């Protein structure tokens, strides 16, 4: 639940792999580059930035963040994260035609299936799906995600974070 | 294209 | 995991309870003091997941509340998530007293520069829930300050979106 | 009003 310190090192470029956005007065993980310092380091989508080399991000612009970032001196960059701090987990079970009850498009829930697994758990619209089993989806087309569910055993567990 | 699943 | 309830109706066939609609659920939007709705403790926040055997996914405000209205018998029944998006945060006040924030009507607005509000995060657009475990949901801005003045120089408050 | 705190 506590805020956590990374520790990273900027490109040539001045660059983590990380693009962030300004939500309610705060800073959170957007975008994370494969295979880049911020993905080293866990850093995922929707965790939210505290401070950014002790200074603290309340109230910054992403364009904001993002120069602090670029201009930092030296290679090393500190970060204090709150991981995820929206995220939710849903578990469902599949019924007898293996489907739990949603529809989603672009990695986000839109509608839920009256009386499937989804209804009586109360997934909600209007939120990314982040993980379904273990495996991440942030990033993945749908018909991946749609695959990773077409296999996936009878118990489905999510993460689910809203689309703010 | 969606997914009901 | 989620919670029953059982709520019996009061003398008007009420139960203190106002719903609304949010992202195909049902959330708890205001719950009167000494009600069949306070004595099984829903609070502002609540997701209703199941009225009487049936799922309110999907549901609109107007249908939950007709069928809680045209509800047969007395007893009500249902099943419930807790706050499912309440955070709580931690803050410690200044030398002035202060955390860091501006609120209105319940609501945080602006996050002071240099504060505890600042530093452990404090979100705008967020309700005012709880402070040190107090419900302020419903009262006046002046009463949520005059609570905040009187917790010590730790103050938790329970906040979720608006 | 708005109150800061």
């Amino acid at each position: 639940m506590d805020p956590r310190e990374v520790i990273l090192c900027k490109d040539q470029d001045g660059k983590i792999g990380l693009r962030l956005k300004s939500i309610d007065n705060g800073i959170f993980v957007q975008l994370v580059q494969a295979n880049s310092p911020a993905s080293l380091v866990g850093l995922r989508f929707g965790d939210q930035v505290l401070q950014i080399n002790g200074e603290n991000c309340a109230g910054w612009s992403s364009d904001k963040a993002h120069k602090v970032l670029k201009q930092a001196f030296g290679e090393k960059i500190t970060m204090t994260i709150r991981d995820r701090p929206f995220e939710r987990t849903i578990t469902m079970h599949k019924d007898s035609t293996g489907h739990v009850g949603f529809i989603f498009k672009n990695g986000k829930i839109t509608s839920i299936v009256k009386d499937s697994s989804a209804a009586r758990n109360g997934l909600l619209t209007e939120h990314n799906i982040c993980e379904i089993n273990g495996q991440n989806v942030i990033g993945l087309k749908d018909s991946q995600i749609a695959d990773i569910l077409s296999t996936s055993g009878t118990v489905v567990t999510i993460t689910i974070m809203p689309a703010f | 294209n969606e997914y009901k699943v």
